[PDB]
RNA sequence: UAAUAGCUUCUUAGGAGAAUGACGUAGCAUGCUACG
RNA sequence: CGUAGCAUGCUACGUCAUUCUCCUAAGAAGCUACCCC
């Protein structure tokens, strides 16, 4: 009968059920296990059918999120979770079993019953916020609704999901923080009783409901008691992004952590927060067996800096933000008193002490001056104190005594070259070329407007257990260069004439650093930063240039002192991978001379059934966290194994998080904390954003190769390689070499990467992503919500099904496929309206004269060749366009100069700028 | 290189054929001078290549003579600017609270963002609307960092000082916002 | 082809503008400006007129910054 | 070239070939031969000098050139500027912006930007009787090719004028220049 | 008014290579004078 | 027939002048990627 059944599932306790499902029949729920056994392994939506589900229902016969689950098994099953339950009994954090044994057919069939767990488990919500899909999300909509996180008509809005167009949806996933975070004080619970009862098993997400009780003891193994062991490798690993994209300790700011009670007033003059730290990792984290120093000066290697700053960028969001930023000291030089910073406290990377502090100095040299005044603590110490009202950024003092509005003037016209083009019959109406790149001016309030967009930057913490293998494989794809420090003297600076940042802008360019400064010295301030840490001040600057769009572009001009040593330490690795070819990162590889179409044929790696593919980050360097920065920086500083020591390359990352990273932003004469994210104008900047768009693409690829079921997966090799990596990602705590060159030989073949610091082409094999072997668009984009804090819309990253038209867009040119001499050669062309943008719109009144400038348009000419064999004719015109102006201002400009004097130039070679050869030679793959 | 002995000895050469030739010198005299003339000429060719070279050699160590100079003589102008930049600074620190603050430091070292938090006799805040100006400092007196605020100035985005009473709901909009307002710890 | 004549106009307009120090004017500057971007990302004829006549409103209002008069004198 | 040099070298050649033209055998012949070669390494010596000069004063008529050129183009930037404003304001040939050109010669500005939005206010001095004659029809004002319902007319002295109070006959007793304040119709 | 990369044009300096010519020393062929 | 000397022609080494080519360094100007669509 289905009523009996109803009457024995409620048992002693007095409860109303509603039998989900029909007539005493298993209830098929497809649910998001965390599963690792002998055939599937991984974090996938499974499809559950070994549970007799039923609703309880309160007084007045409304539904409640409570329900009976009657997980039914074989006998021996039932009485080993007997034995492990009664031993477990007395624990808090233990969902009420109820075993008893009923007469189905024609025979008992033992079943056993939680009581009151709910709908979905943890491990729902850790996938439906990590492997997030806003076209099928139904699991995270009644999850928030059924917890009071938003009233259900909040989903009406046009973009819930999105975090930088819909800031508030933030405050959503904050009301289930104390929900996650009472779930981890449970485990901690559970964890104890299974240690004090001798219990070893391992704790999967899948086990606990999202009120915090456990209910599986399927596969516990008991042993000696007070000797268990509970291995949670798996469990905290998996939750660590929902940590603080639900901010589950904020309950930490408050007295006797209570959310009703004020906030903890700490000391202002408070800055070492170890014990703090270990506090709060001794209560929630407590069986995460690895250990963890909370200042990262104390870490083994860069895989246990990467792991202890992930911990503390969870653990300094409940810490006040301004005990962080520079440690400041009273120091003497020759008796008078200087304060200056002998120390950093990095919400990453802890609390840094300088190591060579000069109190009672007498003389201050070229380096300990520049040191002085580079650094902030000066600058901070006398100015007045600051409330800028028009960011939510943290703002630490005035320098001057008012504040700078910087505006952006609009660009000159060049009026004879719009009407040359509308002479020959551009611009009409309807025509497929029309002026959209002009320049736009800004009003005063720009260069506070911009800079507030660091607001959507999040402290993120990663998952630790599969960035610490990401890191393996993004280091595999970084092994074909060579790097380390060099020398004062082997330096090479491009341009030398270029502001030096602030306050060095005052006296001269970088060029009066770099020639004021003996090799000597130079070497001496680098040795400085190898066992000191420099906060450093960098200016922002608005850039005076053609753009499409009228939002302000900002640039970061870091300080001499910063740039001067980040030279001397990447520069050779900088220099490796600008001078390597056919490589995933292309940095350093022409686009002329052939160049593109070899970029090309190195994508097309020999991939099974390629599919080209490119997303766009958005608010790439904005949003990027502060943990996938530091990883950059660490891979990058991979190559340094033999020229410095351990604690150098410790200082030089906390040099470089304090002078790129967290540092003080000079915003129109006004200091501020820049939250995180990189900065434009560093000296590692195209190559860190390199490594961190590699390890988003490999983060990707697990991802997609993990959700997968496991057992839809036919390939019996990719069945292993999947079954191999969750082992070596939660189930393995040290470097699998063999494995890592296995997984990376698996990406070259299968997902062919081209990389240009975000720019990425990829040329996936169609037929594994269909099966969900490799890494989607849709992969993409949850990885980017669960691990960017930003959403990417389907609307910008692009998937092109046909290799004969090549990428669709590719560091802003298209490529397509035109026949030279005898062979088809891809061949990329830039908009077209870009072009005539930058013909008709200059940035400087002389270039408005047109016959000065003729190495001007030559250059314009080279860049827009390929248009010529473009098949729509209005795009054809554009080269015959600057052709012709060229010609017409060499004419008039021998007619200018047989005017101003009374003989003509005698050689003269600017008779083959007007020819179309020219720039053909400037596409053939001879040189 | 004409004031060496080779162009003597080219010159006097030279004579010495005009001379032969003019005088119907015999064969055998004629080619000897010529041959003279030639050794002569080959040296003073040796000559000139050696005086253009140092020319050349002492105008470029000239050259680095007087770019080191100038190097040297910006290195000491900046040092100094450096050195009057980290002097002011000095002089304009609050050496009352800063150094009450230090040493109620456990160890010395306290952070730089309270610096100013506890030590700044001026703030500067800066509002966008009036809102924002009517929740954080109505009035003449307002209280920012656990410390009590006096209104001293109120200067508009154009750098024109806006008198407290103009600051209305009604009279916002005709007022240049942002609103910088300059006040005194009390 | 006169709405191409429109968005250049308007850059040389507040190139005069610019060059008669209304920068310094930060609350006319603003509407300038936005009036410019907002010429500029225009796709109708009409809107971008209609937002041209306000932006030349901006410099016909200084009396004494152009001569007017003069310059339209040399059709 | 025709320089000096080259003439003695022309005239040797003339020579070399008048031999050549003779050319039985042997030492004049190559006595001549070499004659011409050192007149011929003469010539060329003293003829790269004066192309290198050549070359050399064509690094000084450019730079000269996008120098002059260069200090014309900056200098007369504010006029110039304004000129080709105009003059495509002029090839616009809109119906507004000629109107709003055309009533600023007289003297006809608006003190504020002129509004955008329905019944929204603009401030605008008519200095005379002759333009306001024209602009402003019964209670209609015609400005920016629109129609504006005035509000509030006001004289020199800021004193408020009702419109009965504008006619020929009593227009010279008033302190002009009005200032109508209309609301966008 | 930033970092890195690529490309175009011009100038200077240095090095290397090739060609032509002038000149100076070594080796080969031919003719003339003196001696054996 | 040999030796010594002189003269003429042909090869090897060195100096200088001119032309051309390539590279390495330095300097100056410009464009693009960058930023946004
Ligand atoms: C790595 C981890 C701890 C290492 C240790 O220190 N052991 C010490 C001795 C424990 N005992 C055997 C006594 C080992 C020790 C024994 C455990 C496994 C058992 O197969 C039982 C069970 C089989 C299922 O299919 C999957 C789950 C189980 C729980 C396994 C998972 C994991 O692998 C465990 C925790
Ligand atoms: C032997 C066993 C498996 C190997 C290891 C793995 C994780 C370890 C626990 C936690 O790390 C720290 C915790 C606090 C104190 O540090 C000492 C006691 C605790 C309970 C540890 C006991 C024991 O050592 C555990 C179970
Ligand atoms: C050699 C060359 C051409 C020789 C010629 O053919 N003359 C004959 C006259 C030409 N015709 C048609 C009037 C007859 C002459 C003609 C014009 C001369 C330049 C400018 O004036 C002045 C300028 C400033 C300084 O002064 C020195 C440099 C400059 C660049 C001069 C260099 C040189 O000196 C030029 C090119
Ligand atoms: N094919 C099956 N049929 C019924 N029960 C099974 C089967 N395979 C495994 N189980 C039992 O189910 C447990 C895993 O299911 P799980 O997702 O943990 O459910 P719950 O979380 O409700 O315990 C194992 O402990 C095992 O005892
Ligand atoms: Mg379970
Ligand atoms: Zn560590
Ligand atoms: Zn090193």
């Amino acid at each position: 009968d289905a009523q009996s059944f109803l009457n024995r599932v409620c048992g002693v306790s007095a409860a109303r059920l509603t039998p989900c499902g029909t007539g005493t029949s298993t209830d098929v729920v497809y649910r998001a296990f965390d599963i690792y056994n002998d055939k599937v392994a991984g974090f996938a939506k499974f499809l559950k059918t070994n549970c007799c589900r039923f609703q309880e229902k309160d007084e007045d016969d409304n539904l409640i999120d409570s329900y009976f689950v009657v997980k039914r098994h074989t006998f021996s099953n039932y009485q080993h979770e007997e034995t492990i339950y009664n031993l477990l009994k007395d624990c808090p954090a233990v969902a009420k079993h109820d075993f008893f044994k009923f007469r189905i057919d024609g025979d008992m069939v033992p079943h056993i019953s939680r009581q009151r767990l709910t709908k979905y488990t943890m491990a729902d919500l850790v996938y439906a916020l990590r492997h997030f899909d806003e076209g099928n999300c139904d699991t995270l909509k009644e999850i928030l609704v059924t917890y009071n996180c938003c009233d259900d008509d909040y989903f009406n809005k046009k973009d819930w999901y999105d975090f930088v167009e819909n800031p508030d949806i933030l405050r959503v996933y904050a009301n289930l923080g104390e929900r996650v975070r009472q779930a981890l004080l449970k485990t901690v619970q559970f964890c104890d009783a299974m240690r004090n009862a001798g219990i070893v098993g391992v704790l999967t997400l899948d086990n606990q409901d999202l009120n915090g009780n456990w209910y599986d003891f399927g596969d516990f193994i008991q042993t000696t008691p007070g000797s268990g062991v509970p291995v949670v490798d798996s469990y905290y690993s998996l939750l660590m992004p929902i940590l603080t994209l639900t901010r589950a300790l904020t309950a930490e700011s408050h007295v006797d952590t209570d959310l009703t009670k004020p906030y903890i007033k700490w000391d202002l003059l408070k800055y070492d927060f170890t014990e703090e730290r270990l506090k709060l990792f001794d209560r929630y984290f407590k069986y995460w067996d690895q250990t963890y120093h909370p200042n990262c000066v104390n870490c083994l290697d860069d895989r246990c800096i990467l792991h202890c700053a992930n911990f503390n960028v969870l653990f300094s969001t409940v810490f006040p933000p301004t005990s962080f930023g520079p440690l400041v000291r009273k120091i003497f030089v020759d008796g008078v008193p200087f304060v200056v910073s002998t120390g950093y406290h990095f919400r990453e990377l802890g609390v840094v002490h300088n190591q060579d502090v000069n109190l009672h100095s007498s003389r201050l040299s070229f380096k300990e001056l520049l040191v002085y005044a580079a650094d902030p603590a000066m600058h901070a110490a006398s100015g007045n104190l600051l409330l800028d009202k028009r960011t939510t950024c943290f703002s630490v003092a005035a320098l001057t005594n008012n504040v700078a509005f910087q505006t952006v003037k609009p660009g000159n016209f060049n009026k004879d070259f719009y009407d040359f083009a509308v002479s020959k019959g551009f611009f009409k109406e309807g025509s497929s070329v029309e002026l959209k790149h002009f320049f736009f001016a800004q009003d005063g309030n720009a260069a506070i407007s911009d800079y507030d967009y660091y607001r959507y930057n999040l402290p993120t913490m990663c998952d630790i257990r599969q960035l610490l293998f990401v890191v393996e494989v993004v280091d595999k794809y970084f092994d074909c260069y060579d790097g380390g420090c060099i020398n004062a003297n082997q330096v090479i600076v491009n341009n030398l004439d270029k502001s030096a940042g602030f306050p060095f802008n005052k006296w001269g360019k970088a060029r009066l650093y770099y020639d004021s400064m003996s090799y000597e010295d130079q070497d001496a301030l680098f040795a400085y930063t190898k066992r000191n840490v420099i906060p450093t001040i960098t200016q922002m600057n608005l850039k005076y240039a053609i753009s499409a769009k009228n939002r302000a572009r900002t640039v970061a001009g870091v300080s001499i002192c910063s740039t001067m040593t980040n030279r001397q330490f990447h520069q050779k690795l900088l220099k490796s991978i600008a001078a390597t070819r056919g490589a995933t990162v292309v940095i350093g590889t022409s686009k002329f001379y052939g160049g593109w179409h070899n970029m090309l044929k190195t994508v097309y790696s020999d991939v099974e059934n390629p599919h080209l593919m490119g997303w766009d980050y958005p608010k790439c360097d904005r949003a990027m966290p502060n943990m996938l920065r530091i990883m950059a920086s660490l891979v990058l500083a991979r190559k340094h194994t033999t020229c410095c020591s351990l604690s150098h390359r410790f200082y030089r990352l906390a040099n470089e998080c304090a002078q790129v990273l967290s540092e003080m932003v000079m915003c129109g004469g006004s200091l501020y904390v820049k939250p995180g994210g990189t900065s434009s104008g560093d000296a590692t900047t195209a190559y860190a954003n390199s490594v961190f768009n590699i390890c988003q693409a490999v983060t990707a690829n697990v991802n997609a190769l993990l959700s997968t079921d496991g057992n839809k997966i036919a390939d019996k090799y990719v069945r292993n390689l999947q079954h191999r990596l969750y082992e070596c990602l939660y189930r393995n705590r040290d470097v699998d070499t063999d494995f890592v060159n296995e997984f990376y030989a698996y990406l070259r073949k299968h997902f062919s990467m081209m990389i240009l610091s975000d720019d990425a082409v990829v040329c996936f094999n169609s037929t594994y992503a269909s099966q969900g072997l490799v890494a989607s668009i849709k992969n993409f984009k949850s990885v980017l919500y669960y691990q960017n804090n930003v959403f990417m819309s389907e609307a910008k990253c692009w998937t092109e099904t046909d290799l004969t038209k090549g990428p669709h867009e590719f560091c802003s040119q298209h490529t397509m496929l035109v026949k030279q001499g005898d062979d088809y050669v891809y061949l990329p062309y830039p908009d077209p309206s870009r072009i005539l943008g930058a013909g008709c719109f200059v940035d400087d009144i002389v270039k408005t004269d047109g016959t000065l400038m003729i190495e001007r348009f030559v250059s314009l000419a080279i860049d827009a060749y390929p248009l010529t064999k473009h098949p729509n004719q209005e795009y054809a015109d554009v080269f015959h366009l600057y052709l012709q102006y060229i010609r017409k201002l060499h004419d008039e400009l021998t007619g200018h100069m047989l005017d101003m004097y009374s003989v003509m130039l005698t050689n003269d070679n600017t008779s083959r700028y007007w020819e179309p050869e020219f720039y053909e030679a400037m596409y053939t793959p001879h040189t | 290189f004409s004031s060496l002995p080779s162009y003597a000895a080219f010159a006097t050469a030279q004579e010495a054929y005009e001379q032969a030739v003019a005088n119907g010198d015999s064969e055998v005299v004629l080619k000897k001078l010529k041959k003279s003339l030639n050794v002569a000429k080959s040296e003073f060719d040796r000559d000139a290549a050696m005086q253009r070279k140092l020319e050349k050699m002492a105008d470029q160590a000239m050259t680095q003579m007087y770019k080191q100079a100038r190097s040297e003589d910006k290195r000491a102008k900046v040092t100094s600017a450096m050195q009057t930049m980290l002097f002011t600074m000095l002089r304009k620190l609050d050496n009352d609270a800063l150094n009450n603050i230090i040493n109620n430091a456990r160890d010395g070292c306290v952070p730089l963002n309270i610096i100013p938090l506890t030590t700044a006799a001026k703030l500067m805040v800066v509002i966008p609307d009036y809102n924002t100006y009517k929740n954080t400092c109505d009035g003449t007196t307002f209280t920012y960092a656990s410390a009590l605020w006096e209104i001293q100035q109120v200067v508009d985005a154009d750098s024109k000082i806006v008198q407290l009473s103009e600051i209305s709901m009604d009279n916002s909009p005709n007022l240049a916002w942002p609103l910088i307002v300059t006040a005194l710890r009390a | 082809s006169k709405m191409s004549d429109v968005k250049c106009t308007s850059v040389v307009l507040l190139s005069v503008l610019q060059q008669l120090r209304v920068e310094s004017s930060s609350k006319l500057w603003a509407q300038c400006v936005q009036l410019h971007n907002d010429i500029l990302l225009a796709k109708d004829t009409t809107e971008a007129f209609e937002k041209m006549v306000s932006l030349l409103s901006v410099l016909l209002s200084m009396q004494g910054a152009v001569d007017i008069n003069k310059l339209c004198e040399e059709m």
